[PDB]
C-alpha cells in the first residue's frame, strides 16, 4: 500500500560517449576537440542542462561530431510513504 | 538523383500547411535561416523562431510574435522543416552562376538547375537554358 | 511633422529575462536572450523618430 | 410594392479563402480599428507583391484607384474583419443587419427577443425586417437593440 | 536504464488514529490521552516502532487504532540513451 | 415556486421606504452590489455602504455620503435589503439569453422570466414571448 509518492530531481546534465571507444569525454582542447577520455560517469565531462541553461553554445563543435553520442543524465530522489495496519 | 529539396510553389498551400500547424523553414539572402509557425489557442497569430536545430532534451525552440509579411513568403523559398535536408554536398549549388563552353566551343554564362548522382557520389549539372549535363570540372564559378 | 523631421530607427521593447537566478535576483552570464545583461528584448519594430 | 431583399456584406472569417481570393487577384477591403478602411490587392503582372490603396469607391471612369506597395501582415488579416469589395458598399448601411438579435414589441404589450433573418426596403427606403417566430415584417422604429 | 540505486529507511514509527473520526493524533494530555486531532498523516503524533518502547508505554485509549508507519527514500540514477 | 426576489417598480415607493429609513439594495452591471440609506438626524442626505453582509458582533456596516442620482434608482433593480435572498440556485438566471426550439421544431432565441420548482429541486423555465415551460436541458445558454 503506497500512500504518498513524491519525485525530485537533483541534477540534470548531458554526458557524451564515443560510439567506437565507448568511453566518456573528460577534457577538450582550445578548439573543443577531445583531449582525454574516461570510463567513469562521475568524472565525465558535463554540460549543465537545468532549465535555465538550455540552448547552450560552448559545445556546438562537440555535439555536431558524429562519433559522439550525447546522453541525458538525470539524478532523482523519490519519497514513498507506507501504512501497514496494526 | 537526390530529393533534398521540396520547395513549395503556391502560397495557398503554405497557408493550408500553416492552418495544419506544421512548422515552416524560410530562407534568407545573406542572413540567417528562420522558422515560422501559427500560434495555438484562442488567438491565431504568426510566430517565429531563430532556432533551427531539432527539438531535443538539451535544445528547446524559442517562439515569439511577429508581423510577418506575405511578400517574404511569396518570394523566398519555403520548405517543411522536418522534411528539409541541411545541405546537398556539391561544388556549385543550384541557382549558382557558372561559365561554360557551348557545343560549338563558344563560351556562355549560365546558372545551374539539376541534382543527379551515381551511387559513388559523382555529380552532374544541367544548366539553365541547356539540356545536356556538365561535370564539376567543366563548369567554372562566376565571381561576383 | 514627426515623419518629416525624424530619422528612421529600429525599436525593440525590453523585458526581464527568465534567466534571472531566483535566489540572488541576478542573471546568467551568457544566454541567447540576453548576453549577460539582466534584460531581454523583443523583436525589432520599425519607426521614425 | 417594395424593393427586393438587399444582402448584407459577409465578413470573411477563414484566412485560407482570403488568400485564395487574393492569389486570384480579387480585391479585398480591410477595416483597421485604429487608422482607416483600406483596400488590398496583389500586384498584376509577374512582379508579384501586395498593394494597398485608400481610394474607397467603385472604379469609375473618372475615379482611378491608385496603388502603393505595402508589407501587409498576416495578423492584420486575422484580427481585422475583412470584406470583398464587390459586396461592401453604401448600397446598404442598415442599422440592424442580418443575424442581429433585437428586442421587439409584440401585440400583447410584451417585449420579446428575436433575430433578423431577412431584410428588404420599400421604395421610400424604410427597411422591413423578418423575425424568427413571427410571420409579418417589422419596422426599424418599432425595434430595440439590446447591447451586452 | 538504472546505473546505480540504493534504498535507505529513514524512520520506522507507530502512529495513532481515531477509530470514529479517522483523524490522527496531534496532541495529547498528561497521560497521552488525546486532546487534539489532525487530518495530516505525517504530522500525526508518532513514536519509534521498537519493542522496548512498547514495554515503556496503544496502552492508554480505546478509540485508538495504533498504526505502523515507515518512510522509504530512494536514490537512483539513469542513463537514458538517445 | 420561490419568492427570492421582490423588485420595486415605482420610485415613489422607494422614496417612501427611504423616508421610513429602511435600507435598500441596488444591483449593478459587472460591478459590486451596493446598499443605500437616508441619513438620520437634523440633516437628511443619502448615504451608501459597500458592506453587504448582515450586521453582527464581528461585522459593522460603514456608511458615507454620496450624491446619488435618481437615474440609477429608476433604472437598476432595487430591493429591501433584509428581504433579499442572496441567490436562486438555477442554471440560467432570469433575464438570461438562451436558444430554444419552438413548437414547430424551429429554433429561436429568448430570455428567461419564471421561477417554478417542485419540492425536490427540479426547475422549469418560461421564456419571454412564450407560454409553456422549458426544462434545464432543453434551453441552451447563448454566448455573448
Ligand atoms: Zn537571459
Amino acid at each position: 500500500s503506497i500512500e504518498k509518492k513524491e519525485e525530485v530531481i537533483a541534477h540534470n546534465e548531458v554526458v557524451f560517449r564515443s560510439l567506437t571507444q565507448g568511453l566518456y569525454v573528460k577534457e577538450v582542447d582550445i578548439y573543443s576537440d577531445v583531449v582525454s577520455y574516461t570510463k567513469d560517469v562521475d568524472e565525465a565531462l558535463a554540460m549543465p542542462n537545468t532549465i535555465n541553461f538550455k540552448n547552450s553554445r560552448k559545445y556546438k563543435k562537440l555535439i555536431m561530431n558524429l562519433d559522439l553520442e550525447p546522453l541525458n543524465k538525470i539524478q532523482k530522489v523519490i519519497y514513498e510513504t507506507h501504512l501497514e495496519g496494526l | 538523383p537526390i530529393q533534398d529539396a521540396k520547395p513549395i510553389d503556391d502560397i495557398v498551400d503554405i497557408m493550408t500547411y500553416l492552418k495544419n500547424g506544421k512548422v515552416l523553414r524560410v530562407k534568407q539572402d545573406n542572413q540567417g535561416d528562420i522558422l515560422v509557425r501559427m500560434s495555438p489557442g484562442k488567438h491565431k497569430f504568426t510566430e517565429v523562431s531563430r532556432d533551427l536545430d531539432k527539438e531535443s532534451f538539451y535544445y528547446k525552440r524559442h517562439w515569439v510574435l511577429y508581423n510577418v509579411s506575405v511578400n517574404s513568403l511569396i518570394t523566398f523559398d519555403v520548405y517543411l522543416d522536418e522534411e528539409y535536408s541541411e545541405t546537398t554536398k556539391v561544388k556549385y549549388p543550384k541557382d549558382t552562376i557558372v561559365e561554360y563552353t557551348r557545343e560549338d566551343q563558344e563560351k556562355d554564362v549560365a546558372m545551374i538547375k539539376e541534382i543527379l548522382t551515381d551511387n559513388n557520389g559523382n555529380y552532374f549539372y544541367a544548366l539553365i537554358g541547356e539540356t545536356m549535363l556538365f561535370d564539376e570540372n567543366k563548369l567554372n564559378k562566376v565571381k561576383d | 511633422f514627426i515623419n518629416d523631421r525624424g530619422i528612421k530607427v529600429l525599436w525593440e521593447e525590453a523585458y526581464f529575462c527568465p534567466c534571472l537566478n531566483p535566489d540572488t535576483g541576478h542573471p546568467r552570464v551568457d544566454c541567447p536572450r540576453c548576453h549577460g545583461k539582466g534584460i531581454a528584448y523583443l523583436p525589432p519594430k520599425e519607426t521614425i523618430m
